[PDB]
């Protein structure tokens, strides 16, 4: 009964440690386009600032 | 059984079938498209056993079994099996009978005219649908990625289909069949990994690489530095738990195997990869179009799933493609299940309740109507 | 042992779990911040497209 | 080898590559316009093998190489492996060298400056031929045909130029050029073929449907009426046998990729197709030109080879062109092999001896002097 | 004993290792892929004996030793054993220092990468052999048949490769390697020789069942024909000498055992037999490959021997292959040797003194430096 709970909260571990690592995964992704979102708000800024000064120019 | 006489949808790929009623905003079940045959003699008695196994039975079941596929890059070839799925998926699992309602099937245009005649028989002969409709792929997808305009890569596990579409309108003359898929990524990487030490030669092998496949592997936005590395280090080997208990481990080979799609050399295909393939269906659309399919690459189906190939698509596009324009890669979470969704969608228009062939329609002109009123 | 495993098991479900919870809100985090980036640069993107617009003018 | 510094002709397209000596009625060799090279990794070693391999070399151990064309819709993009092919061709087949013979080369006159320039160049410098001439497709289709007035429409591989001349003068105003062209329709039967269950996208899957669409293809006098009966009846079709012993038929196909030429919509292409190009080219010449024209309908070129075309030509412009005046076509068994025949007889002429450039003007003017000696 | 500084070579099977120098045709001698042990308590005192036995010791002395194989399916894993069986090949049958010579050995291109690393680790650090080279068995037999194109199963002890090889290319995406080789057709035998009555499973025993396999089995033309009378009549079975003056009769067990080449689920595996991945290496290549592979199967190594394997082979492919085609077997008298003598002919040809791992370059580079330098 407890290693039939076993298997099943192993389970759950293992659901869970699949949502984790898909979380995780996504997380990364998310992340890594965060990153790469952040590298381009600012170039993006930079380039807000770029534009501006093409305008300005 | 439902509050409405809604279509069933069908999306039944070369790897697996996603399938629920019209109006949903997911497929109630996915099977393998798979039937499983015993490869052994019986010596109990009484003991049940199948003559084949469908879908979820046939790999539950498949310790002794002989997996097959129905659909070969697109193309059902073996109809009795995919009834017997249909009549599971429908009867088992969506505990509704097609009887009661008209069912939506998809397939690529591009695919040889045998599959949806015979896609379109199976549901009026053997299931007695009141009503039919064969679906375009890159439709679906872009109703479901919300898209009129744009190029669907739907990478799946039998063909590429790379078609554009504009304001609603297919440009065919610039899609492009391409042999490159998911099912060629997995007898890759079974092939390196028997280089390891860990060959993969049976159905239950190719099963786990493809598992392998689906949770370990990724394509990278720059696989020359990521191959550097995982090649050199163990640090960067993911290990993998086979059935047995036993543990095998990857490394470059986890790129290795998706790179195929922009390396089809790797698997002895004559082509310049999906990003060139997808590059290509742009640049043969008219100047005013190119445009706005450089700045709407929609991804679809399978293997737009792996990590770095939104980027890795949208870097080698942008590399192809001309200065001072915007290249952009929509990868909606409808991913893979987007053909079904587009189904769902579709079947579901008020400007589509025209587009069904009756269960009379289809008597009086036989399976060939197919090609008048579905497209 | 088994109840060690149980609680073990469980402790994964629960490790695994509230893991993956913290990952939802790292990951709700990172796709806000992606979101706020996203919109940022696309803040940017709409001036620079507004610049491009001035500049063609 | 021969007993006069007689001119060498060679007529260079996108298809094949036609040489031999002026003088002659007939190339002494032709060569695909191809270089190609191995997609595959050598394991035996001492087998020869080479990097690359050009002409009837590369189609002859095709099976794993991938066979590039320098030569695109008319124009050298190339010019390394023309520089290859060149040499081939007068090295190794016609076995002589251009160092002691004057070389017409030809080309469409509004194909880009760079074809005609880069050809020259070629010549003066990798081969330091003693003089050069390119010629224009229309004027040695009308030398071989006996004309000095009619339209000449050239619907060969690369474009279709379509120029109308009188008196053996250009009337440019009238030239109604279109992109369409036979390796359009290769390309469209590639595509409908794999409609048929027999997929062509390689290089060597290409070779083949150019192959079968030579033997097999044609574009009939009425298309709906020829349609009607081969898309209902098996009593229309032809097989073809391909190199592996696979056996391919084609039915309604056979016509539909070919009809392109009268409809290009069939491809995406947005054109009135040839034979209303052809008309226009008369109608857009003065009206004491017209009549001269429409009793000439010169047909040269690739395609011409197809059955029904020379009758469909004339039947479509005759239904354009007003009543009363009678509408002709000239279609001799020298089409197509109509621009080598007139490079012979061109380069022959003793008033055209006034029309080579010489490699003395050469080296003062450069490349660039074909745009002030040849046309 | 040898006049001349030329290079050894070495085909190491799971079964036997076949030796002698470039230049033959044939090994020196034939040593077992063996190391032998006592399993029993010696008794006597100064009546020599051993610790262990080595090659063709291990079976001369085995009516009371234990045989160990150190190759299995292909690779070395028990490397230790392998040295002792090289440093006796070497010097006391070849009579040979390979300090003084450069080595070649081989494998099949699907076997896992550890054994090429492994064997010439041996080669350089524990011989001293001034360079190696690993080759491929296939590459072996197309010399020694005198083919730079074929299909080539070479039957071996532990694997089948089935390898397609066009114009010196390897086509790798084309290659089906097999799990089932000699030592499982041993094993069924094994088995079936149990239905009959006669128990093998010590060593010896184990040794008489192959030494059975060699001197009685076939593998028949038409199966069902041969078993229709092989099963109902004693005409058709042969008896065998058992060393101790018994004898076993044999009757259809004589061709189901190999058999299991065209029937591969007799051991439990699943394959549709050698004709399938001849069939395929052929079918996966290119159509202007296969008209060359398919004129060119080749059988080498062992199991080719059999009566009625390259008439049932021609005759297997044949029946799945279209028809207007040849399929045509080339089975040369060199049987179970030619991939030896292909070593031979590979060791000693100019065009492959360049191919050579120099002891230079593996002493800077270590082992891994066989999968860059080899192929």
């Amino acid at each position: 009964i407890i290693e039939s709970d076993l298997e099943r909260a192993e389970e759950r571990a293992e659901l869970s440690e699949g949502k984790c690592a898909e979380l995780e995964e996504e997380l990364k992704t998310v992340t890594n386009n965060l990153k790469s979102l952040e590298a381009q708000a600012e170039k993006y800024s930079q380039k807000e600032d770029r534009y501006e000064e093409e305008i300005k120019v | 059984d439902e509050d409405e006489t809604t279509a069933l949808v069908c999306d039944n790929g070369s790897g697996l079938v996603k399938a629920g009623f019209a109006g949903d905003d997911a497929p109630r079940a996915v099977f393998p498209s798979i039937v499983g045959r015993p490869r052994h003699q019986g010596v109990m008695v009484g003991m049940g056993q199948k003559d084949s196994y469908v879908g979820d039975e046939a790999q539950s079941k498949r310790g002794i079994l002989t997996l097959k596929y129905p659909i070969e890059h697109g193309i059902i070839t073996n109809w009795d099996d995919m009834e017997k799925i249909w009549h599971h998926t429908f009867y088992n699992e969506l505990r509704v009978a097609p009887e009661e309602h008209p069912t939506l099937l998809t397939e690529a245009p591009l695919n040889p005219k045998a599959n949806r005649e015979k896609m379109t028989q199976i549901m009026f002969e053997t299931f007695n649908v009141p009503a039919m409709y064969v679906a375009i792929q890159a439709v679906l997808s872009l109703y479901a990625s919300g898209r009129t305009t744009g190029i669907v890569l739907d990478s799946g596990d039998g063909v590429t289909h790379n078609v554009p579409i504009y304001e609603g309108y297919a440009l065919p003359h610039a899609i492009m069949r391409l042999d490159l898929a998911g099912r060629d990524l997995t007898d890759y990487l079974m092939k390196i990994l028997t280089e390891r030490g860990y060959s993969f030669v049976t159905t239950a092998e190719r099963e786990i690489v493809r598992d392998i496949k689906e949770k370990l592997c990724y394509v990278a936005l720059d696989f020359e530095n990521e191959m550097a590395t995982a090649a050199s280090s163990s640090s960067l080997e993911k290990s993998y738990e086979l059935p047995d208990g036993q543990v095998i481990t990857i490394g470059n080979e986890r790129f290795r195997c998706p790179e195929t799609l922009f390396q089809p050399s790797f698997i002895g295909m004559e082509s310049a990869g999906i990003h060139e393939t997808t590059y290509n269906s742009i640049m043969k659309c008219d100047i005013d179009i190119r445009k706005d399919l450089y700045a709407n690459n929609v991804m679809s189906g399978g293997t737009t799933m792996y990590p770095g190939i939104a980027d890795r698509m949208q870097k080698e596009i942008t590399a192809l493609a001309p200065s001072t324009m915007k290249i952009k890669i929509i990868a909606p979470p409808e991913r893979k299940y987007s053909v079904w969704i587009g189904g769902s969608i579709l079947a579901s228009l008020s400007t589509f309740q025209q587009m069904w062939i009756t269960k009379q329609e289809y008597d009086e002109a036989g399976p060939s109507i197919v090609h008048r009123k579905c497209f």
